[PDB]
């Protein structure tokens, strides 16, 4: 609770990275559990935990779009302390977001329901940390794009 | 070259008129003339032979009552030794610190320990325990507030525990020194190289927390970047951070060009930079 | 030209740190003319202290010979 | 100036130092004389023509002169160095001289306090 | 010819700079060292004067 | 270690000699406080060797010996130092005050000087110190040691400026200046304090530091042509008409040509401060 | 006290006694002690590494109080000064006094005044110094 000293690592799986989790071992929390990374005084990173049998015990394992917004490093030391969303206060009611593809290579100009992309994001997405500002990378009709959190409502 | 043998004939000589005459109050006299026979084989060049004489004077001295000379003639004799078997020569001046400390006398005290360790790390290959002698001597010269001499101590045996693979107390005693400096007023512009070598202490540990590392020097001395080292150290963490080759070799050659790099930072760059 | 002035002001940037550098070697000199000066006065008093003390020991000397001589 | 200065003050430094040197020698030996007489009783170019340059000249020369002056004083410096190591060797001896002056005086008083009891 | 000129000024600068600093160390040893030897001959001094002062007052009590 | 160990077990035998040896009555027992002392010091046991050192002091003291008494007491205060400083400050006046009755001005102000240290360095006291080094700075005068009182004037007057009314700091950089002005090798330096004179000058009002800068303009002709005369005018132009933009260009600029000694920064804020 | 000093076998403090003599003999229009007193200096210095380098300056000091005698012998004397020392010739002064003499050989006081403020502002002048200018000027 207080919080404990923690190794970045990589993230174990493709697909945890899509989903934009934060994977951990087994032995360092339980899947689903929401924590607040520490890398200096001033940056506090809120994350949600997904437990993977192959993350080693002690270290935490981070998605490249999460090092991006972070600045984490890959084996970077941090610290991990349990905590709680006021859900009486912090729920989520609308979220304005810009999109724009990750990847320059197959940038494409077909049509998007915007609707099934709301509700893949809040499936995907459900009971998870977000913030202002915050940059991470979706997945719809199996294209990638990288989101950009803009207004929280 | 006649000239030795008739120096070792003469000495020679010496010394067993004076076995002679002490063999025949007395004791001063034997002392002295054991003395001056120890000078004359020391003049005649047979180091082995002129040191172990010499120490056994010393010791005939010790007999008799009498501290001053007695160390005189074993620090004497240590050196003697210097140039023979080592273990004497050590030995000799372990037991002149013993009755230099018995006498409170720290300066000479603190000196012949610097020197058993030099010669333990010059001619034998032990230079642990050099260290430990190196560590006493800077304790005693904190003790007795030379800064000087327990500057030098300390940052030899930095040095040392960087060339030994010990980083961490070559990164805190160069961050101890160069803190020092820097808050007396002068010393100060020197601070910029112990911070440099402290920071290629923790370079070689790792290349993640080295961009916090150079934020500290930087913003601890915001003048620190004016000096070129700065500069090289952010080349070679941009350099690195990339599987790149050439960037870190044109870096070390640009740094080269100016002035020529010493062993120890040399060996310290190519280590860092090919791991 | 545009790019000519550009090279200009570029190489003109070497000029201010070489400046710099010069009177940093300026403000060195000075410092260590200040110590020199303090060592040679510092010197020259111990220097009177060990002319005063050795005329001492030369007038004691002076009396011990003629005190020996006298007794003896 | 403050170069030639140190030096010569360096010089005057080194002379008095001997001189101690010497006085110390001779009290060594008298006070050992009168402590046995006691006992008995009992090719390049700084400039570049590109557009005119008519400012660029005057620079050159002073270069020049602070680089012949960096050159003479690179020399000097070292010359103004030399002393202060054989300085400081002479200080040790010193050290030693004196201390074992000290040592000596110190044992012959206790020598002149115990003689009597 | 520039690059030439000013690698000699930055080489005799980083020269001069590092034997400055090094006779500053030794100048600032060799001050501490005549700060010691100041006192040490002081106290000598004081200790023979007063010695012999004693043996002339001795000597001339007994004579 | 066995050393320590071994150390202070000889320290305990040699302080129980001694006191047996005082309680039946004498230099044998000072000799022994003195090297059971000794051999504390070398246990690394800085506390209660101070007072070994002390009671043999007094014990030596005891037959009149002064010379002896006041080197121990010396070595008890630096034996202090860091072990308790309000001893090693208690011991250190001691000798002064020996030194003193003696008319060892050298050793005096050598103390006074030590002791201006560990205040200004270990405690939190600036006037004490000050006093202390202007008290220093008087004995070296009276020992024509000009240096060593100078630069210690020079010290009280930049703590009364960082801390004090500037009258005090005014007139010591000013005196600085004159007698520097006339010594060849340090004339130089006098701009420098004529500079810390005006920028202080400033402080007090504008129209007496326009005054002040004139003066040393006319009294060093010299001081015309330097750079700083000349930040101090146009600073001066600037504030008349209440601009702080251009006074923090030129404070930058100048900040920029040549770094800064991290003081004349606080004092040139100072200034801006109440620019309004 | 140079005397005594000399007789003490204690040197190194002759020379700076002699050269501050010739110094303050200088202020009283007394030319010939103050030249012999500064060409003995300089020849006594120049065998010295420290101080010969220095020993120009005292050669400029002896050329500058030979100059008041007169100008024919003058040239001669930075001449004889300039063949005893080849490396004078490197000290901006040979060429400072040559020009003075140029500006002085027809009464030119324009060029010599631009002379003197050129070497006060590249670097100051003594009061001796500049007290001794004034009194050519005033020839």
């Amino acid at each position: 609770m207080a919080g404990r000293s923690m190794q970045a690592a990589r993230c174990p799986t493709d697909e945890l990275s899509l989903s934009n989790c934060a994977v951990v071992s087994e032995k360092d929390y339980q899947s689903g559990q929401h924590v607040i990374v520490r890398t200096s005084p001033n940056h506090k990173y809120i994350f949600t935990l997904r437990t993977h049998p192959s993350v080693v015990p002690g270290s935490v394992a981070f998605s490249l779009p999460q090092r991006k917004w972070a600045g984490l490093s890959i084996g970077q030391e941090i610290e991990v302390a349990l905590y709680s969303f006021d859900k009486a206060k912090q729920c989520i009611g609308t979220m304005t977001i810009e999109i724009d593809f990750l990847q320059k290579k197959n940038i494409d100009s077909n049509p998007y329901d915007t609707d099934k992309m709301a509700a893949e994001f809040i499936q995907q997405f459900n009971n998870q940390a977000f913030s202002v500002g915050q940059q991470l990378v979706f997945s719809f009709n199996d294209k990638l794009f990288g989101l950009l959190v803009k207004d929280i409502e | 070259g006649m000239d030795t043998s008739g120096k070792q004939a003469e000495a020679m000589a010496l010394l067993a008129e004076a076995e002679r005459k002490v063999k025949n109050s007395k004791i001063e006299e034997a002392c002295e003339i054991y003395a001056r026979a120890a000078n004359m084989f020391k003049m005649a060049k047979n180091w082995s032979a002129a040191g172990n004489a010499f120490c056994q004077a010393a010791q005939l001295h010790l007999q008799l009552q009498s501290k001053h000379d007695a160390a005189t003639c074993f620090v004497d004799a240590g050196n003697a030794f210097k140039k023979a078997d080592p273990q004497e020569a050590i030995n000799c001046l372990m037991r002149a610190i013993e009755i230099y400390t018995d006498m409170g006398r720290f300066t000479i005290a603190a000196k012949h320990h610097i020197s058993i360790a030099e010669i333990y790390e010059t001619e034998l290959v032990d230079v642990e325990k050099a260290i430990a002698h190196y560590e006493q001597s800077a304790d005693y010269y904190k003790g007795e507030e030379s800064n000087s001499s327990a500057n030098k101590c300390l940052l030899k045996v930095a040095g040392y525990a960087a060339q030994l693979e010990q980083y961490q107390k070559a990164i805190d005693i160069y961050e101890q020194v160069g803190t020092s400096a820097m808050d007396s007023p002068l010393l100060k512009y020197s601070a910029k190289d112990y911070f440099f070598k402290a920071a290629l202490c923790h370079f070689c540990i790792d290349m993640l927390n080295a961009k916090l590392a150079v934020q500290k020097y930087e913003e601890l001395f915001p003048a620190f970047s004016d000096s070129r080292e700065c500069k090289l150290m952010k080349k070679l963490l941009e350099a690195h951070e990339e599987q790149n080759v050439d960037s870190y070799t044109e870096s070390v050659k640009e740094y080269d060009s100016i002035s020529r790099l010493d062993q120890w930072l040399t060996t310290m760059l190519l280590r860092i930079k090919k791991t | 030209s545009k790019q000519a002035l550009s090279e200009i002001e570029t190489r003109h940037s070497e000029i201010i740190k070489l400046e710099n550098s010069i009177r940093e070697l300026h403000d060195m000199f000075m410092d260590m003319a200040m110590l020199v000066e303090s060592q040679g006065e510092m010197i020259d008093r111990i220097e009177y202290n060990v002319e005063h003390a050795v005329d001492y020991v030369e007038r004691a000397v002076s009396d011990t010979k003629k005190a020996v001589k006298y007794q003896s | 100036d403050a170069g030639i200065r140190t030096l010569v003050m360096l010089d005057e430094q080194g002379e008095q130092l001997e001189r101690i040197e010497e006085g110390m020698d001779q009290i060594n030996k008298d006070m050992k004389e009168a402590e046995k007489n006691l006992t008995d009783l009992g090719s390049g170019g700084f400039i570049r023509r590109v557009t005119n340059d008519a400012r660029e000249n005057e620079m050159d020369e002073n270069l020049e002169q602070v680089s012949g002056i960096i050159g003479n004083l690179r020399h000097m410096a070292l010359d103004m160095g030399n002393e202060i190591d054989t300085q400081n060797r002479q200080i040790d001896r010193i050290m030693e001289k004196a201390d074992s002056n000290k040592t000596r005086i110190d044992e012959a008083n206790q020598r002149a306090t115990k003689m009597l009891g």
